[PDB]
């Protein structure tokens, strides 16, 4: 449980960038904060996908399979947090901050 | 003067972070 | 004695009107021994290192780009036009000396040369630009416009 | 000297949108540092350690925080109780 | 961090006399609220009663009514009475024909 | 001669036009934000805007008596609401 909550935390991003249909012109990329839930729902997809992918009929046996490999520090998921952390670095001056 | 210079500490330091925030667009 | 035709600045002069947008990029050459010429006066010299000739080295509009009929004049076309402009100036080996830049009018691509030149697009002409200026023509009374069109 | 201006009589004093100060999120402003200090320091460098423990923090239960700050101006019902009294108007 | 910004803190003169809600931030808006060029009356030679038509050949003090481009700044930014505004429009004027301004 | 030659540095800027701005190194985009107040507060771009089309003189009148009205009917709206304030201040 503590191994679950530990990869939860470290592979769910911080933020993520949404588009906002804001005035005729183009919509408008823009940082959002995500919350704990928020968070966990976006890393936990992500283990799920990861874990279909392996050979086991059983998904619980895929499932432990993935989760082991993510609490020994290899997941190819961690690509996907990195790609989302870039985009919010670049659209930073977009933020409104009111 | 101490009461109205312990509001004024706290306001300084807020508007000194919005600044920063605000800035750093 | 001899000509001795030298770069002083560069002037990115861009024109930024309702349908177009023209970016011309020049160096202002000075012969550095008109000095040394004969029968030349103390008002001559002065008057020729007040307006140095130019020569224009790189000219764009938004059409080069492939930028057709309404679509020149709109931010996305002046941005693009830009960058072009930024980076013929890095692959023509014009950005030694110091530019400076001369916006002449109001349109749609005013604010994005701005934009193209305060970003990565324009983060190496940036750093030569020494003087920002506006040129815009205005008249005192002058010729009759055209009349309001009615629409 | 300085030209007073005196309105006629009107049918109302009314400001059509009152401007109030709508404080910063405290969440955004953490998640704005935070994205700064990746963009000079590194994504996940060590020195934005405490910036990435307190944005977790703020945004834990609710991605904006606590606001609580709503607020609304009350110089249209001020203005509308008092023009009466202080618009100088003659007497009827 | 050891400073503040000078727009968040009050300097007080020396001499003066102070009450505790010279230290507040209210103070600091109010000094910014009421902040207007009165002084300029004393240094304005517009405003001191000399006639602005006399300054048609002395450019320096004329182009400290007009904008950087040279336009006539309104009476409303100038402050000076009709008569003045009129003169010192004139004086401009005239001074751009001469070729000093 | 090189009297004519040191002697062009004020010269070139002796004959300025008020529309230029020397760049910041350090934050470029800060120099633009001035030149754009320059415009602004010289009317350039209106300028530029209302001389694209003829007006009659009679309109022209017109249109310049309504703004001077309605300029100096926002600055008596504002006295008034000052008025308002103060007197709210002090429980009126
Ligand atoms: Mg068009
Ligand atoms: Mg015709």
């Amino acid at each position: 449980i503590q191994a679950l909550e530990k990869s939860l935390d470290e592979l769910a991003p911080l933020m993520m960038t949404k588009t906002f249909n804001t005035g005729v012109a183009k919509a408008s990329v823009i940082p959002v904060p995500l919350n704990k839930r928020q968070r966990n729902r976006i890393a936990w997809n992500w283990i799920v996908q990861s874990a279909n992918q392996r050979v086991s009929s059983d998904f619980a046996v895929r499932l432990g399979e993935e989760l082991t490999a993510i609490a020994k520090g290899t997941s190819s998921a961690f690509e996907k947090r990195d790609q989302i952390h870039k985009t919010a670095i670049a659209h930073r001056a977009y933020i409104q901050l009111k | 003067e101490q009461e109205v210079l312990d509001v004024w500490e706290k306001k300084v330091v807020e508007e000194t972070e919005l600044m920063a925030a605000r800035t750093s667009n | 004695y001899k000509p001795k035709e030298e770069v002083v600045k560069y002037i990115l002069h861009g024109k930024f009107t309702k349908n177009n947008t023209h970016l011309t990029f020049s160096s202002v050459v000075e012969d550095k021994n008109f000095h040394k010429n004969k029968g030349l006066t103390y008002n001559d010299t002065m008057l020729y290192y007040l307006n140095l000739p130019q020569k224009v080295k790189i000219s764009l509009s938004t059409g080069c780009l492939g930028f057709r009929k309404a679509a020149r004049g709109e931010y996305e076309a002046a941005f693009q036009t830009s960058g072009r402009m930024f980076e013929l100036i890095k692959e023509k080996n014009m950005l030694n000396k110091d530019i400076e830049v001369v916006m002449d009018d109001f349109g749609k691509g005013r604010a994005a040369f701005i934009s193209a030149l305060v970003g990565k697009e324009g983060a190496s002409v940036v750093k030569k630009v020494v003087k920002i200026s506006d040129a815009t023509k205005l008249k005192f009374g002058g010729v009759r416009s055209p009349k309001m069109r009615r629409l | 000297k300085p030209p007073v201006y005196r309105l006629p009589p009107l049918p109302r004093l009314k400001v059509k949108k009152p401007i109030i100060r709508q404080e910063a999120n405290k969440c955004l402003v953490l998640m704005s540092n935070l994205l700064q200090c990746w963009s000079s320091y590194g994504h996940m460098s060590p020195k934005c350690a405490g910036l990435v423990t307190e944005l977790k923090s703020c945004t834990s239960e609710s991605a904006l925080g606590k606001r609580n700050n709503v607020q609304k101006s009350n110089i249209n019902y001020h203005a509308a109780r008092l023009y009466d009294r202080i618009n100088g108007k003659p007497h009827d | 961090t050891k400073k503040i910004d000078q727009s968040l803190s009050k300097k007080l003169p020396k001499g003066t006399i102070y009450d505790p809600f010279d230290f507040s931030m209210g103070r600091i808006h109010l000094d910014r609220k009421y902040q207007a060029n009165k002084n300029s009356n004393r240094n304005d030679i517009m405003k001191s009663g000399a006639n602005p038509l006399e300054f048609y050949a002395r450019p320096r003090i004329l182009s400290r009514y007009v904008t950087s481009t040279g336009r006539i700044q309104h009476r409303d930014i100038t402050g000076l009475s009709a008569k003045n505004q009129r003169r010192l429009s004139k004086a401009i004027r005239r001074c751009q024909a001469i070729g000093l301004m | 001669a090189e009297i004519a030659r040191s002697s062009v540095e004020n010269a070139q800027m002796r004959f300025n036009s008020g529309k230029s701005i020397i760049v910041n190194k350090n934050n470029p985009a800060e120099s633009f934000k001035r030149l754009n107040r320059i415009m602004f507060e010289n009317n350039i771009p209106g300028d530029k805007r209302s001389q694209r089309f003829y007006m009659k003189p009679g309109k022209v009148a017109e249109l310049k008596r309504s703004q001077r009205h309605r300029k100096e009917f926002m600055m008596g709206f504002k006295r008034l609401i000052e008025i308002v304030k103060d007197a709210k201040r002090k429980g009126y």
